[PDB]
This record gives C-alpha cells, structure tokens and sequence, in this order.
C-alpha cells in the first residue's frame, strides 16, 4: 500500500519557516493512499486575509463559483443542510475539455478549517478525483495572514500520462487558489 | 461596389448561444492611398468604401463575442482615422493597423485599456468579462478594390476563385508546428485533452480576451491583403461549428449553386433595392449551408455570412 510523499518537498510559495508548522497538517490531512496509475500533487497560496474569513468563503459547499473558475451553475438538492455526504450538480462554462461534474462534500471540518470533496460522476476525464483544502493562520509582528493548501489524488485517464494529469489538475487548482486571494483579501 | 450579403447565426444544441457577428455596410471610406497607386486613371477617386463583416465565436461566456460585435468595428474606424492624420508598404499598413485593433479591443476585454465614457470625462477602466472568458474573430473588409481579412482563431474566411477555394487564414490551433514552438517559447505548455490545448485548458491558441492565458494565447492577427479578380466567386465567414462538418472547397460550391439557383427561379430584384439588406440569393445560400451543418449533425452554434462577388449573374 504506497502513499503520497507531499511532506517531504516544501511546496511552491511558502516559507521554510512556514512549513515547519504547515509540515504537520500535509501528513495529517494531504496525504492519499495511491492505487496503480494514479497520481497526485500538493499546491499552496499565501493569502493577505485572516484564516477565518477564508475559511468563511471556502466552506461555502453550495456557492463554489464564489472561489472557484469555470463554473456557470452549481445545484444542491433542495433539502441542503451542507453535512458531510450532500452532493452537488455542477454545469462548466464552455471551451472546456468538460461539460459537467458531480460532487460529493466528504470532509467538513470547521474545527480545523479542512474541507474535503470527492467527484463522483460527471462528464470529464478526472475520475476519482478527491481534493482537500486546509486553511492555515499565521502572525508576523502582528500581521495577520494565511496560508491555504489543497491536494488532490485522481486517477491517470487512458491516453495520457501522470505529468499531462497533474500539468492539468494543478493549473486549474493554482487559478481557483489565485481567484480565492483576490475574493479574500477583498473582504 | 453594391454589398451582397446574407448570414445566419443560430446556437443549435448548445444551451448557450456564444457565436456572435456584425455586418456593417458602407462603414468606411478607405483613402485610396491606403489600397492602390495612381497611374494614368480617376481624379475624382480619392476614397473608397469599404464594408464590414465579422464573426465572433465566444467560448466561456457570451460576453467578449458581444463585445466584439458592438465594438470591433468602431475600433477599426478609428485606427483608420489615425493613420488619416499621414505624419507592398501597404500590406504591412494594413498587418499594423489590425494588429492595434485588435489588441486595442483585446486590452479593453481584459480591462487594461480604458474605455470611452459618453459624457465625455475619465474613460472606464473595468474587465468587460470574466479572466476565462473569450472569443475567436475573423473580420472582412470588402472594398472594389482589395479584400482585406484579419483573424485570430479558428473561425475561418474562404474566398471562392475560379473554381478554387482559397481560405484566407489559417487556424490558430495549439498543434500547429509553428503555434506549438512559439507557445513554449513563451513558457506555456501544450497537451493533447481531448484536443490540442494550451494547459490542457483551451484548444486555440490565439483569441480576444482569456486573459487567464496571457501572454500565451495571444490576440496577434494573421492580416491578408487580397486584390480582387474578375473570378471571384464569392466569400465566406464561418464559425467552426460548420468547418468541423464540412469542407472548404464544399461549403463555397454550395454557396455558389445555391444562388445560381436562386437566381434562376426569381431573376434579379429591382436593382434600386439592392444593397440595403440581405440579398435573397445570398440569404438562401447561408440558410442551405446552415440547415446541411445540423442534419450533418453539428452540435455546436453555428455562424455563416455569405458575400456574392460577382458584380452580376
Ligand atoms: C474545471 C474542471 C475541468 C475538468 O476537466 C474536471 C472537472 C470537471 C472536475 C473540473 O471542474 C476540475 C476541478 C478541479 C481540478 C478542482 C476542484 O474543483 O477543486
Ligand atoms: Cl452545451
Ligand atoms: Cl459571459
Ligand atoms: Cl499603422
Ligand atoms: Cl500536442
Ligand atoms: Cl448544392
Ligand atoms: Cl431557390
Ligand atoms: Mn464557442
Ligand atoms: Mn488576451
Ligand atoms: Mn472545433
Ligand atoms: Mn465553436
């Protein structure tokens, strides 16, 4: 049973002071047991607003366009109480190598800031795509910024190989990171 | 020079309709110093008219292709009016001046260049659309004179000569040898997901907006300067969602028979009526090519602007 290595390489855009502390939550939270022909990667963004107002946006299960690119609708199911095994049905702008995808909320943790999503259905070539996203306070002399860090793990599709799957996955993951600076620093 | 024309524009079995285009007859009055050289043989020609035909095929959103259609051609007219203030030599004349239009309107999408205000103070300075969001364009200036195409994309212009389609550009596609070198001398990375595509994200590699793509997709234009022969049969713009079901030298022989058709069946209209409008023969031209693009099973909007070049049939 192989397992992801993430904690071993300080990841683009932090500090080595930073990941002495961010070190521990990559092996408690962004950390895949990895199946064959799968791959995975571990991304970061310093964010100029307090962890909690980032948190605020991030949870939103119900409004990922809020933070997030390249969504034209999303739609819970009604009766929608944001608990862990809700689902969302997502509709993608158009230009993309996607049309669709579902999404089931697995990790909801507002005790640790740490939200958690597996993709279950859907048209598009990620399957078994899980994500986490952990925010991360710091202070410096008493400025208040933050941290935010998201992995993922997705299966290889045929075709293709594991660094066209993370060259993919990670930019669309660095561009929502990128955006939730922009929406978090505006508030 | 009496502007024949007919187009159709229709979304088909997309949800979201993100073609957009904009015929604009009799926009311009291109100096002549600007098309030809004086010989030995016309004082009273000084300008010639010149009229406009673009197709904008949006992907992400609506919004840019729109914006293409409402501004495109006004900041073409006023690049035009800079080089009325003076201050072969020509094609590069005309390479320059779509190459400012177009990055013009590109920075105006991105909200880098402001734009003008109504009343007259501090020129907006505002996105016009989302960091995903962005559009193909292929533009037509028809005069007597000269044929002048400027694209960026892949929508595509065929001029129909004799009897040979002659497209007048080429597809701005991330696979293309010479598109796929300067997009990693750029930085940028091209794979193939389901497609050629820039990040694996967008499979053109030129456009107006994306600027979540700058500086790899560029709104650089391919500018041809085509002199016009007794020949010329007819010319099309067209959005991919008919190319991808139909091929280029098809499409314009269609064109074609489809106004001889019509012409055989109706004759002439009265020549005092023509050029106002839509040209019936034209019309039924892009009708036919568009309704053939469905039942080949195209699944994308769909755009066509028919032009008949022939002064008569
Ligand atoms: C934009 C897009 C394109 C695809 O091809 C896959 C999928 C449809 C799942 C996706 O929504 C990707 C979402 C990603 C990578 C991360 C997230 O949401 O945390
Ligand atoms: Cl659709
Ligand atoms: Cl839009
Ligand atoms: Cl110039
Ligand atoms: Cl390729
Ligand atoms: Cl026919
Ligand atoms: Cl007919
Ligand atoms: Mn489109
Ligand atoms: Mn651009
Ligand atoms: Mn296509
Ligand atoms: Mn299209």
């Amino acid at each position: 049973p192989t397992y992801t290595t993430h904690h071993l390489a300080i990841p683009s855009g932090v500090t080595q002071d930073e990941f002495d502390e961010l070190k521990q939550s990559v092996v408690e939270f962004h950390t895949y047991q990895l199946s064959q022909n799968q791959c995975s990667s571990l991304l970061a963004q310093r964010i100029r607003a307090p962890n909690d107002v980032v948190w605020s946006i991030v949870r939103r299960f119900d409004q990922p366009q809020t933070y997030k690119h390249f969504i034209k609708s999303c739609s819970v199911s009604d009766n929608f109480t944001m608990a862990v095994g809700s689902t969302r049905d997502v509709n993608l702008i158009s230009g993309l190598p996607a049309a669709t995808s579902t999404e089931r909320l697995d990790i909801l943790d507002d005790d640790r800031q740490v939200l958690g999503i597996s993709i279950i259905g859907g048209e598009h070539r990620l399957r078994n795509y899980r994500s986490v996203i952990s925010v991360h306070g710091f202070n410096r002399d008493g400025a208040i910024c933050t941290v935010a860090l998201e992995s993922y793990v997705v299966d290889v599709p045929e075709g293709n190989t594991e660094e066209d799957t993370r060259l993919f996955a990670d930019t669309v993951v660095k561009l929502n990171l990128q955006k939730l600076v922009s929406v978090a620093e505006s508030q | 020079c009496i502007p024949l024309w007919g187009v159709v524009s229709i979304q088909g079995n997309r949800s979201e309709m993100e073609d957009a285009f904009a015929v604009s007859p009799h926009f311009l009055k291109l100096p002549i110093k600007m098309l030809m050289g004086d010989h030995e043989m016309s004082p009273s020609l000084t300008h010639l008219t010149g009229h406009f035909f673009g197709v904008y095929d949006g992907h992400g959103g609506h919004k840019v292709a729109d914006y293409c259609r409402d501004r495109l051609h006004f900041a073409l007219a006023e690049e035009i009016e800079r080089i009325k203030d003076e201050l072969a030599g020509r094609q590069v004349q005309w390479d320059k001046v779509f190459t400012s239009c177009f990055l013009t309107v590109d920075g105006e999408i991105e909200g880098k260049i402001g734009r003008a205000v109504v009343g007259s103070s501090d020129k907006v300075l505002e996105a016009v659309a989302s960091e995903t969001v962005g559009s193909t364009a292929v533009v037509a200036l028809v005069c007597s004179s000269h044929i002048v195409v400027s694209n960026c994309g892949d929508s595509r212009a065929v001029l129909f000569r004799g009897k040979e389609a002659m497209p007048l550009s080429v597809d701005h596609k991330p696979d293309r040898e010479d598109e796929y070198a300067r997009i990693e001398n750029a930085g940028g990375k091209v794979i193939q997901w389901q497609g050629a595509r820039v990040f694996g994200v967008l499979a053109m590699s030129r456009s107006i907006g994306d600027r979540y793509l700058k500086p790899y997709v560029i709104p650089e234009p391919e500018v041809t300067f085509m002199p016009r022969s007794r020949e010329d049969e007819c010319l099309i713009l067209a959005s991919d969602g008919l190319w991808d079901v139909m091929n280029n030298q098809e499409v314009c022989e269609i064109a074609r028979r489809r106004i001889l058709m019509w012409h055989k069946k109706n004759g002439a209209p009265p020549l005092a009526e023509r050029g106002k409008g839509i040209d019936p023969a034209c019309q039924a031209a892009a009708d036919y090519l568009s309704m053939l693009a469905l039942q080949k099973g195209s699944k994308d909007n769909i755009s066509i602007i028919v032009i008949d070049l022939k002064a008569q049939r």
